[PDB]
């Protein structure tokens, strides 16, 4: 049938999604140093199928690992422009995710989801690189539940 | 004291500037650097088998906030407001007022975890070890409200992680 | 059945090139402490096709700016050239017996460096403007000595034709008659490859991604094709030049295996010096050729000229 | 602990094996088992084109020796 | 997570020195995980006399 | 010599595992082979190992239960699937395996230890958990004028 | 021609709310500031607090916190020299050093609960004292750490790659240093020798024994060997520090600047009103001003 078909095909599409997450090389502050470690061997990001590459064209994931100030939003605001879809956002830290220390601040954009819509949410100041790791596998699993070809059936 | 980093002249006898054209034409260091990389991949990898593997902790962890309670089964807040008055991110909210039995205790209890920098200045400040940082640091959240704790979800995780944190703060209070 | 020939050296040359991402993964990051890609299906046997799948349904945006037409001839043409070279290699019994082998793949070498020019000049960037010219001056300074380093190693084979360096290293491996030819030769591999430490045209570090920077989904994974069948190509090459292997005429096989195990070798040696070295800049290495690899190739080809008269081996043309 | 490595050249491998046994299957399976017969000059082409008119079956692999004499 | 004999000889040549005397694995010389509970010391003012704030 | 036993002890990583079903059950799971002292279980179902020969940081670890809480984890799993008398001694946050040394139990704690449930329809909603300040008028109801 | 650095693209207030915090709650902030190197700012916070408030610290603090310096100090190069030859391109030597940097992380977190932001050297002294068994850690560590050292010297040291980029490159003079405003290496890398642990002491650092590694050319190749000496010296005050650590308390015994022990603070009256205070409103520093400066791993 024509929806076993297309439940098969969204399988593999998003095994594809979620087997080769492309993380972008976005690290602002000290959230990026765990951005690092679980990139260093102890985590090492690269047996999970995420390899971080630069060049937003060629990147899936941004990590929004430290805090977005006002001057760097229009900057982040279009790089992930740049991204083509589909595109998530994780966000590192509470400083990316709500303000964190400086969330009363001048010049501290208050949550990076106002700019960009962030798909996961990892708490952490700095979060711990099995936390991020955690977040990661989340967005993993969130790839592994959609439903495209599904609802263009039922479209 | 101090030592100079770099300041060694080479030798210029023709044994000495034989072995350094040897080492530019015939690449002596650049093969040293090919087998010191050798070396290591025929090495053991460092890597854990996450989750399946989790790297190693400490029970003085700061991780998920939580509301711990007596033993009894009352809770140990009283609404004296010491950690929201040294939250050095200004992350929890409290509202008290008295109970119907007498006691005072929080009518509101808020932790804003998009807020909060872990630093665990709440569980010092606390007299009665009310409010802790409990072990669990895998809570993220597919959305940014999940992250804006209530009383209710925090007592949750009081009662949740109530078997870890009383071991961690056993295994710790004598060092506070 | 030529056609079978065809799709032959097509199918399982991209299936290789597929899998040499995994064994770079992995042997790199076993030189760094880690493990590489180990969670799909075992031993991580199944990232090649993840990744592939992947790169041909994300989405391939088209800039602004672009230049569409070459923009999009670029990738075809590099992907066309990498595997057409292939088809003269000697693998016991090469697919297309050229008689000038050597110098078609020197054309075809040099043509693949217009897929870089027109990819990174068409994208109207100023980081693939940067890499385009990079690569210009690269391969320029590197094709000098692959010519002549080619020229002086094959003075000793006879001809162009590659089937014949079988012939020529019968007793024994070429390398140990041209070793420091030999050492140049695999050094100008590294950087026509335009792979580390030469692989200034990306530049991650400084260029982010270089010519591939505006360059998405398919059209990248394409460029990737291109570059890894040229890592391999080149690998394959290199073996059959110096490191010659036994050719029984009855039992190809023993042929097939021993050239592969060579290639496979050869490439484990290119990952070996890309996870342990800094990154050349630029102008150092073209002022490592025009001024130490260009003068001692020059001599040793004056050498490897005079060397067959007087010592009276020259070698048959056909 | 590289062994884990060794599956990736191992299919690799089977892959850059799988032309270099075809085309000289194939070589030989198209030619009648015997090599193909190579013309880099002119002399080779002109024997190759001789036996294929004597097999009078328009195959240069087809060989006649003393049988096809008196 | 052990080289065998053959092995330990072909990366200790490759570097040049015994790396099984002084490994970046930590097996079992870590101190264990469970410690006794300790008794912290007092400070120079924890005196019952001549201990006035003022000096 | 010891490139037979090597050899050798790779059969072992298939009979420990309960023959080769079991053998590729735990490859395709937990991405490993190796076969440790089973320290113990939990009432979820996971299955957890220690093996103090491997280096600080393998030395213990858990093969995750194929169902818990009406979800199947038998492909998918994560960290938070860890009981909390257990996430102690897995974390090396100490060296007593609940078996030997268990919690204390008070009635508070929960008996089900819940995974991360975000997503999930069992999500966490912030909401303020304090009655009204101002309260209002109510008029009455008699028209009167 | 030119290069114009346009910072503040990370420009967080952090001296404006630092007035709205107390001296106890913008300790963090330091943590804060500099993230590769995080007890070195603690502890320059903290010295400048103590002198404003005229009060020492105990000397096991002053030995745990000149220890925790020179663990940071390690980090911080550590962190320094890998990105720097990813930058240039080895790649390689980051990770392998940074599995180390995990080790240590390790350390940060068995002490005061936080990997990379200990919060822990505070005015006063230490918040908590070291967990037992930690010595023991450190010093395996620090004993296969120079091997590391090694490796990361003969994969950089004598490259000719690495050895032309960084040779000659990036010349700065002397009187041109000085007058910059550099400090640290950049001091000490074009030959001029300046040191704040030598120079000036602070803390205990006028007990360890340890060389500076004073440059010649002032070149980035030279300021790399500098970099790798600092960590190599730094190792050896590492050794010093565990052979010698006193017994004694971890905070100044004074309950108006160091809050009172949790035993004491729920038994007795002064240490429950100390608490309270110090807690909600803080130790009133002494009117004036200081400027306090530590030789940080930068
Ligand atoms: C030599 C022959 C050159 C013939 C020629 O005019 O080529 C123009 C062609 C496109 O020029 P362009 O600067 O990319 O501008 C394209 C649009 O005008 C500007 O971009 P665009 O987005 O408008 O491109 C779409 C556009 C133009 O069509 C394309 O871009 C499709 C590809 C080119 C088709 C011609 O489509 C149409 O105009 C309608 C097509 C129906 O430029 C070339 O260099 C093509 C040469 C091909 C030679 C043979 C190669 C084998
Ligand atoms: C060059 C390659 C020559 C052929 C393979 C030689 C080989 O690795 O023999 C095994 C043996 C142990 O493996 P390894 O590469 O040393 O790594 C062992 C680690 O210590 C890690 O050892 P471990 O701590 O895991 O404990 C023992 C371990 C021992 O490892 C094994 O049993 C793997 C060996 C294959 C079974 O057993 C297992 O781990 C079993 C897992 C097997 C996974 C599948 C491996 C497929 C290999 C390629 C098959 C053909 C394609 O090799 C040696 O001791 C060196 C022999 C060199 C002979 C050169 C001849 C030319
Ligand atoms: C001082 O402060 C600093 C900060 O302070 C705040 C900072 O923030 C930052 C900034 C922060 C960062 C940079 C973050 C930290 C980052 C890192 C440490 C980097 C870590 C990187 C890694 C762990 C990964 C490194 C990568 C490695 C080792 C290898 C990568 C190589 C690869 C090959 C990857 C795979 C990619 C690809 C494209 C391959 C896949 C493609 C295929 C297999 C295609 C196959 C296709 C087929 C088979 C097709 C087949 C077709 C067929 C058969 C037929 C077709 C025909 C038809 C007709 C259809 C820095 C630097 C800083 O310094
Ligand atoms: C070899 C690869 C084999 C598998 C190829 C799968 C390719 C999938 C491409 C993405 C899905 C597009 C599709 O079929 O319908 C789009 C359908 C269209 O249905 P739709 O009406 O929801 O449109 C999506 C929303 N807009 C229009 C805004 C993009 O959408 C999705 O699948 C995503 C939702
Ligand atoms: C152009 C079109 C070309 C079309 C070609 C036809 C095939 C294309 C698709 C091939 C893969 C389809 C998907 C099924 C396999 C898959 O990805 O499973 C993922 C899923 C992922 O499950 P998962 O999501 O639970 O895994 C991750 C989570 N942990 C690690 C916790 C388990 O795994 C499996 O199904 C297990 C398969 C194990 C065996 C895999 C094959 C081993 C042998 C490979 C030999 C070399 C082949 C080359
Ligand atoms: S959330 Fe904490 S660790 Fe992350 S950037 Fe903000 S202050 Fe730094
Ligand atoms: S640990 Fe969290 S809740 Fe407690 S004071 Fe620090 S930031 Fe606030
Ligand atoms: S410090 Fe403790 S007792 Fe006081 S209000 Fe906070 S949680 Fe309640």
């Amino acid at each position: 049938r024509g929806e076993y078909v297309v439940a098969k095909l969204d399988d593999l599409v998003n095994w594809a999604r979620r087997s080769s997450l492309w993380p972008m090389t976005f690290g602002l502050a000290c959230c990026a140093v765990e951005m690092m470690h679980m990139a260093a061997p102890r985590y090492d990001m690269d047996r999970f199928g995420v390899v971080f590459r630069a060049s937003p064209r060629q990147s899936d994931v941004m990590i929004v690992a430290g805090t977005l100030t006002n001057k760097m939003a229009p900057a982040l605001r279009k790089v992930y422009d740049q991204m083509p879809e589909p595109r998530y956002v994780v966000s590192m830290g509470s400083c990316a995710n709500g303000g964190g220390y400086y969330h009363y601040s001048y010049s501290v954009v208050r949550g990076c989801d106002r700019i960009v819509p962030v798909d996961i949410y990892v708490p952490g100041c700095p979060p711990t690189a099995e936390a991020l790791l955690y977040g990661i596998l989340q967005l993993q699993r969130k790839i592994k539940r959609e439903k495209r070809l599904r609802i263009w059936y039922r479209r | 004291t101090y030592k100079f980093v770099n300041m060694r002249e080479p030798s210029m006898d023709m044994k000495s500037v034989t072995d350094r054209a040897a080492q530019t034409l015939l690449w002596t260091e650049l093969v040293r650097g090919l087998g010191m990389t050798l070396s290591y991949l025929f090495r053991e990898p460092a890597t854990i088998n996450y989750p399946f593997e989790k790297g190693p902790l400490s029970p003085r962890f700061r991780g998920e906030h939580a509301l711990r309670r007596y033993p009894s089964g009352e809770e140990r807040c009283i609404a004296c407001k010491l950690c929201e008055a040294v939250c050095p991110a200004q992350a929890i909210t409290i509202e008290a007022e008295p109970r119907a039995d007498g006691s005072r205790r929080t009518t509101r209890y808020d932790i804003d975890m998009t807020k909060c920098i872990y630093c665990g200045f709440c569980q010092e400040a606390c007299p009665v070890d009310a409010i802790v940082e409990g072990p669990n640091f895998e809570f993220s959240t597919e959305t940014h409200e999940e992250l804006l704790y209530n009383k209710e979800k925090l007592l949750n995780n009081g009662d949740k992680w109530e078997a870890e944190i009383a071991a961690n703060i056993q295994a710790d209070y004598l060092y506070r | 059945m030529f056609m079978i020939n065809i799709l032959s050296l097509i199918i399982p040359i991209l299936l290789a090139v597929a899998f040499l991402t995994l064994v770079e993964r992995k042997v790199l990051g076993y030189m760094q402490l880690r493990k590489g890609p180990n969670v799909v299906g075992p031993y991580g046997l199944l990232q090649p096709i993840a990744d592939a799948l992947k790169l041909v349904t994300k989405e391939p945006l088209r800039p602004g700016t672009s230049s569409i037409s070459m923009f999009i001839i670029a990738p075809i043409l590099g992907l066309s050239l990498a595997l057409t070279m292939w088809v003269p290699l000697p693998m016991p019994y090469p697919l297309i017996n050229m008689n000038l082998g050597v110098l078609f793949m020197l054309a075809m070498s040099s043509l693949a460096v217009y897929s870089i020019l027109w990819s990174g000049w068409a994208s109207n960037s100023k980081y693939a403007l940067i890499g385009a010219l990079r690569a210009v001056a690269q391969t320029i300074s590197y094709e000098v000595t692959l010519a002549i380093i080619l020229l002086s190693v094959l003075l000793m084979n006879g001809s162009y034709t590659l089937s014949t360096l079988i012939t020529t290293q019968e007793h024994i491996w070429m390398i140990f008659t041209s070793w420091p030819l030999a050492m140049m030769w695999f050094i100008s591999t590294l950087a026509e490859t335009n792979r580390a430490p030469f692989d200034l045209t990306e530049g991650e570090s400084e260029l982010v991604s270089g010519f591939n920077v505006e360059y998405a989904a398919g059209p990248f994974a394409m460029f990737f094709m291109a570059e890894y069948a040229n890592i391999i190509m080149m690998n394959a090459f290199t073996a059959i030049l110096f490191l010659g292997a036994s050719h029984d005429p009855h039992t190809p096989e023993l042929y097939t295996i021993n050239f592969v195990l060579k290639t496979l070798a050869l490439t484990i040696t290119f990952l070996w010096i890309r996870a342990s070295y800094p990154r050349f800049r630029y102008d150092q290495l073209m002022h490592l050729l025009w001024k130490s690899f260009l003068p001692l190739t020059l001599a040793l080809c004056m050498w490897h000229i005079s060397l067959p008269i007087m010592t009276a081996s020259i070698p048959p043309q056909s | 602990m590289w062994f884990e490595i060794l599956p990736g050249i191992a299919v690799m491998a089977a892959c850059l094996f799988i032309p270099g046994m075809a085309t000289a299957h194939i070589h030989k399976f198209t030619n009648g088992g015997k090599e193909k017969r190579v013309a880099h000059f002119s002399y080779q082409w002109n024997l190759m084109e001789r036996d294929r008119c004597i097999s009078g079956v328009n195959r240069y692999h087809v060989t006649k020796g003393l049988e096809n004499i008196d | 997570a052990s080289a065998t004999r053959v092995i330990q000889l072909l990366r200790n040549w490759a570097s040049g020195r015994d790396l099984q005397a002084k490994l970046q694995l930590r097996y079992q010389e870590i101190s264990k995980r469970t410690q006794p509970p300790p008794k912290l010391p007092v400070g120079p003012s924890h005196k019952l006399s001549n201990n006035y704030y003022c000096t | 010599m010891e490139l037979v036993q090597v050899l050798r002890r790779g059969l072992q990583q298939v009979s420990g595992h309960g023959g080769l079903r079991g053998y590729l059950r735990v490859l395709f799971r937990a991405n490993d082979v190796r076969v440790g002292t089973l320290v113990g279980e939990d009432k979820y179902g996971n299955k957890y190992y220690e093996d103090n020969k491997q280096f600080f940081g393998r030395h213990r670890w858990v093969i995750y239960t194929t169902e818990m809480n009406g979800r199947d984890t038998f492909w998918d799993v994560d960290g938070s699937m860890v009981p909390p008398e257990w996430h102690r001694w897995l974390h090396c946050m100490t060296d007593d395996p609940p078996t030997t040394k268990p919690p204390t139990a008070r009635k508070y704690i929960w008996t089900n230890h819940k995974f991360n449930v975000s997503g999930t329809p069992q999500q966490y909603v912030p909401y303020s958990t304090t009655r009204k300040k101002i309260q209002e008028w109510v008029p009455p109801s008699t028209p009167y004028k | 021609r030119k290069c114009d650095p346009h910072i503040g693209l990370l420009h967080r207030g952090t001296e404006k709310l630092i007035e709205y915090k107390t001296y106890l709650q913008a300790l963090p902030y330091f943590d804060r500031l500099d993230y590769v190197s995080m007890m070195c700012n603690e502890q320059a916070y903290s010295l400048a607090v103590e002198k404003l408030l005229n009060i020492q610290p105990p000397p096991r603090a002053q030995w745990i916190r000149v220890l925790f310096g020179e663990i940071t100090r390690l980090l911080n190069h550590i962190m320094a020299v890998t990105t720097h030859a990813l930058d240039i391109g080895a790649m390689t030597p980051f990770f392998w050093m940074f599995e180390e940097r995990e080790k240590m992380f390790e350390f940060y977190e068995r002490v005061s609960g936080a990997r990379m932001h200990a919060a822990y050297i505070r005015p006063g002294g230490v918040h908590q004292d070291l967990p037992l068994g930690l010595l023991d850690d450190i010093y395996e560590f620090s004993k296969n750490f120079s091997f590391r050292i090694d490796e990361l010297e003969e994969m950089l040291t004598n490259n000719r790659i690495w050895r032309n980029r960084t040779v000659d490159i990036g010349v700065v003079t002397a009187e041109d240093a000085l007058n910059y405003g550099f400090s640290g290496v950049m001091l000490r890398g074009s030959g001029i020798q300046w040191d704040l642990r030598k120079t000036q002491p602070y803390d205990v650092y006028d007990q360890v024994e340890f060389d500076v590694p004073i440059g010649s050319r002032g070149d980035c190749y030279d300021r790399y060997l500098c970099r790798v000496e600092e960590m190599r010296q730094s190792l050896r005050i590492i050794s010093q520090c565990l052979n010698k650590m006193p017994p004694g308390e971890i905070k100044v015994d004074d309950a108006k600047v160091s809050p009172p022990k949790r035993a004491e603070m729920k038994t007795s009256m002064e240490s429950l009103i100390h608490h309270f205070k110090l807690y909600t409103e803080g130790y009133q520093v002494p009117p004036g001003a200081t400027y306090t400066a530590i030789e940080a791993p930068k």
